[PDB]
DNA sequence: CAGTCCCTGTTCGGGCGCCG
DNA sequence: GGTCGGCGCCCGAACAGGGACTG
């Protein structure tokens, strides 16, 4: 007995047409049980080949979670409805969420199943469930309610969500609540004890309206990775050549970097292992260049109209660095991850972990997901990444092949 | 016209166009008899109906003989209707494989006769399926029919029958859960661990459940005794094999004959191990005519004789046992060729295969081995839904050295080392620190875009020097030439300084094969060395001898 | 400064195999 | 003269995106 909000694609764009990739047995079994149960609850219904649209589907398990979770790769459908969840019914991003001491994530995707979907738009939510060894043809479905992982779902549910959070935001006006996709970010400066207590109050406050886990964050402890020069007392020809090359690359970001007095120490055709004393004019150029790296880059700020971009570099020994930017060399944030799950044994698991951590930070700081430049071969990533995904959203990515220049972001 | 028991599928046209209006082809008198004989028969059974002048649509039609039968097949040239019919999403995601089947007590195969003509078409769409049957006389106006069922040649016919068939089988497969029904078009592989008594009862229940919707299971295509002919294989109670493959024995080979040869060799490689089509595929490159005669090379004749000898011995595959682990073992065949075998018991192959794709201009065996592992992994998940355990001809320490030092993310699933030469290894290792007591070569090279002339040389810390003029070259080839010179004129341990990102990006990937002959010579010189340290410095910055050698190779 | 070109990688069109 | 859909392989042509050099 609920009225449906009419939704349309962006003008001049058809629906998504993406093939379903192979799934493992444990994933296919977990999807047949969930879809049959969701079909019994009227959430989805079977369809036929007259629907030319299709979106890939697979299953995940969140961190320390036994229960499987259905996940649809609506990235193509979200690109073709971008004018809806921005111009019409967007969500404001609180600039204070990134400043809180503790921020918790709540999977509230189950609440979207209460609102019906516009009848004309259900044709685009179509997805196919594959079978092992192609025993049976594709078992296709379409969504009758608000689908999880669709950017239009939190937009339509926003009005209903504000009225549920109103009794809680009144009693707690100092707590920041942000909604992104199937997730609800709740941040507070309270002590770690009473913070989790207020979370349980919000959990029971959501259970009485029809809605169970928790992932804790600490944005006040988020650190950045600056560019650092080595503190060597005896410099060789090879060290000075590596230092000049790094300062030459860094000069694209800090225009005040000079390498004139240091390059003068590399005049003769000397052996790389030969020790070179630093002149008086070179020692000052090195100390001054160390101070410019302490200064912030001039004219860097977040532009809400531009897209975020993330680059990741594999530094070995379980070390991974990253930079987020909108315009090249105008990095909004840098950092380095170390000792993640799969360190010293699995690179793909570490890369998957890094992307999820970075995307999480991009949601807390700017409320956007970046487009990643992944240091991996496409076929290597497209084979293993679903085995390690533990998030309800999926960022966009491309694949780069950049051999190491002068190790700019890690000593 | 009576109503079909099967629910119909609503089909539309693309917004902004109408039905087909094409003239009929001149048909032979032997095909005219075959069409009028079937058109008057399908009209009696309610499959096609007459239409008057109110149908302004028309499409061609012809006939093709059936294989090993005197019956004809009616095909419609719906190429103009398909370009206007709505797009469909095909539900056939792949092809089943016998290696994915599990051992069942009782097995039954049956085929539905005339499947398309037993599934109804949409009521509002029958008007666009209008065609004309030319009579024996060119002056006769001819008979005009329209389809009431799924035609043959329409792009929506296969998808509709597959989806309609699955909806009819769901109530049976819901009541009989332990019955494995492989559904591929009209072939129904039915198996069960039930006793042979209750098995035939369930088969007749299915033959009556399918009969309630217009689907006939004739006893002609019914199969009750092994070996079963299913999807082009021969299913025996304990093994399987492909149906007999016939290779052409032409004395003069054309380009199209090689494609038919390569096509059947790839089909044979799924169970016949060791098939190589490297030298035979080298005959298809740079050719333009399908009917152009091409002679067989000495390497192609040797590769063809080896594949024929493998096809002489009979090979067979086993079935999948979910109780025991899945093992996959790869071998380095030729230069750029890999073969693998997937099995659960030693020498009892589920299936075999080959990987020989050349990705990029510069590569090594570790890269190609990783690509092959990935191809096997995806293939394994399609057929069995799991990733096999790998036995790889590469040392554990070899792989550990590669993936930890590589800049790209790379990984191989749970694997173990098998000692089967040839082994995959890294042919040279670049040092991480400059070598003490090694001569330091500052190389550079430049060229001119117009004259295509350039120089390439080096300057060392011991005063050594060389410059070489180069003709018909580029800036990139000269910078590689300057490093090739430094390797030739140096000892076993040598430090090399360059300003070329392009050259450094190639050598650090540790390639062992390349499409460029200059790179292969750089590789051969790097293997001869004991310690090599490369280094990059920015150009035009007056750095060491890199500015002195930049001025020598300027012209 | 934007314009090329040298290089490499990806994507897609088209032939065959196989199945219904 | 020659129908549709699916999957696989092989090739070349067209597309494309980055780096060093030049008006």
């Amino acid at each position: 007995p609920i009225e449906t909000v009419p939704v349309k694609l962006k003008p001049g764009m058809d629906g998504p047409k993406v093939k379903q990739w192979p799934l493992t047995e444990e994933k296919i079994k977990a999807l047949v049980e969930i879809c049959t149960e969701m079909e019994k609850e009227g959430k989805i219904s079977k369809i036929g080949p007259e629907n030319p649209y299709n979106t890939p589907v697979f299953a995940i398990k969140k961190k320390d979670s036994t229960k499987w979770r259905k996940l649809v790769d609506f990235r193509e459908l979200n690109k073709r409805t971008q004018d809806f969840w921005e111009v019409q019914l967007g969500i404001p991003h609180p600039a204070g969420l990134k400043k809180k001491k503790s921020v918790t994530v709540l999977d509230v995707g189950d609440a979207y199943f209460s609102v019906p979907l516009d009848e004309d738009f259900r044709k685009y939510t179509a997805f196919t469930i594959p079978s092992i060894n192609n025993e049976t043809p594709g078992i296709r479905y379409q969504y009758n309610v608000l689908p999880q992982g669709w950017k239009g779902s939190p937009a339509i549910f926003q009005s209903s969500m504000t009225k549920i959070l109103e009794p809680f935001k009144k009693q707690n006006p100092d707590i920041v609540i942000y909604q992104y996709m199937d997730d609800l970010y709740v941040g507070s400066d309270l002590e770690i004890g009473q913070h989790r207590t207020k979370i349980e109050e919000l959990r029971q406050h959501l259970l009485r309206w029809g809605l169970w886990m928790g992932y804790e964050l600490h944005p006040d402890k988020w650190t950045v990775q600056p560019i650092v020069l080595p503190e060597k007392d005896s410099w060789t020809v090879n060290d000075i050549q590596k230092l000049v090359g790094k300062l030459n690359w860094a000069s694209q970001i800090y225009p005040g970097i000079k390498v004139r007095q240091l390059s003068k120490l590399l005049r003769g055709t000397k052996a790389l292992t030969e020790v070179i004393p630093l002149t008086e004019e070179a020692e000052l150029e090195l100390a001054e260049n160390r101070e410019i790296l302490k200064e912030p880059v001039h004219g860097v700020y977040y532009d809400p109209s531009k897209d975020l971009i993330a680059e990741i570099q594999k530094q070995g020994q379980g070390q991974w660095t990253y930079q987020i930017y909108q315009e090249p060399f105008k990095n909004l944030k840098t950092g380095k991850y170390a000792r993640m799950r799969g360190a010293h044994t699995n690179d793909v698991k570490q890369l998957t972990e890094a992307v999820q951590k970075i995307t999480t930070e991009s949601i807390v700081i700017w409320g956007k997901t970046p487009k990643f430049k992944l240091p991996i071969q496409k076929e290597t990533w497209e084979t293993w990444w679903t085995e390690y995904w533990q998030a309800t959203w999926i960022p966009e990515w491309e694949f780069v092949n950049t051999p190491p220049l002068v190790k700019l972001w890690y000593q | 016209v009576p109503i079909s028991p099967i629910e119909t599928v609503p089909v539309k046209l693309k917004p902004g166009m109408d039905g087909p209006k094409v003239k009929q082809w001149p048909l032979t008198e032997e095909k005219i008899k075959a069409l009028v004989e079937i058109c008057t028969e399908m009209e009696k059974e309610g499959k096609i109906s007459k239409i008057g002048p109110e149908n302004p649509y028309n499409t061609p039609v012809f006939a093709i003989k059936k294989k090993d039968s005197t019956k004809w097949r009616k095909l419609v040239d719906f190429r103009e209707l398909n370009k206007r019919t709505q797009d469909f999403w095909e539900v056939q995601l792949g092809i089943p494989h016998p290696a994915g089947l599990k051992k069942k007590k009782s097995v039954t195969v049956l085929d539905v006769g005339d499947a398309y003509f037993s599934v109804p078409l949409d009521e509002d769409f029958r008007k666009y399926t209008a065609f004309t049957i030319p009579s024996i006389n060119n002056e006769t106006p001819g008979i005009r029919y329209q389809y009431n069922v799924l035609p043959q040649g329409w792009k929506g016919s296969p998808a509709i029958f597959q989806s309609s068939m699955t909806k009819i089988l769901e109530p049976f497969k819901k009541q009989n859960p332990d019955i494995v029904i492989y559904q591929y078009m009209d072939d129904l592989y039915v198996g069960s661990d039930l006793e042979i008594g209750q098995h035939r009862t369930k088969i007749e229940e299915l033959r009556q459940h399918l009969l309630r919707w217009g689907l006939t299971t004739p006893d002609k295509k019914h199969q009750k005794e092994p070996p079963f002919l299913w999807m082009g294989y021969e299913l025996h109670p304990d093994k399987w094999t492909v149906q007999p493959i016939v290779l052409p024995e032409k004395d003069s080979w054309t380009v199209n004959d090689i494609c038919k040869l390569v096509g059947k060799l790839n089909w044979a490689s799924q169970i016949y191990p060791g098939i190589k089509v490297r030298q035979l595929s080298k005959l298809l490159r740079g050719t333009k005519a399908l009917t152009e005669v091409i002679p067989l090379t000495e390497e192609a004749e040797l590769e063809l004789a080896e594949n024929r000898e493998i096809l002489k011995e009979p090979v067979h595959g086993v079935y999948y046992d979910p109780s025991k682990d899945l093992i996959a073992e790869i071998q380095k065949q030729g230069q750029g060729q890999w073969t693998y075998q997937i099995y659960q018991e030693p020498f009892k192959n589920l299936k075999t295969g080959k990987y020989a794709r050349m990705r990029g201009a510069h590569t090594n065996d570790v890269k190609q081995l990783t690509e092959a592992v990935q191809k096997i992994t995806t293939e394994s998940i399609v057929i069995w839904g799991k990733t096999p355990k790998f036995k790889l001809p590469i040392q554990k320490e070899t792989w550990e050295t590669w993936w930890t030092e590589y800049w790209q993310a790379t990984w191989i699933p749970e694997w173990e080392f098998v000692n089967t030469p040839p082994l995959v290894k890294l042919w040279y290792q670049l040092e991480k620190e400059p070598i003490v007591g090694a001569e330091t070569f500052y190389v550079d090279g430049a060229a001119n875009r117009e004259t295509k002339l350039g120089k390439a040389g080096y300057v060392t810390n011991k005063g050594r020097q060389k410059v070489v003029p180069l003709t018909n070259t580029t800036n990139q080839k000269t910078e590689l030439q300057a490093i090739y010179l430094a390797l030739q004129d140096s000892g076993l341990e040598v430090n090399i300084v360059t300003n070329s990102q392009y050259a450094l990006g190639i050598i650090q990937a540790q390639p062992d094969k390349s499409e460029s002959e200059l790179v292969n010579q750089i590789i051969e010189q790097l293997i001869k060395k004991e310690k090599v340290y490369l280094a990059w410095v920015p150009a035009h910055k007056g750095i060491g001898g890199n500015e002195q050698v930049d001025k020598l190779v300027s012209a």
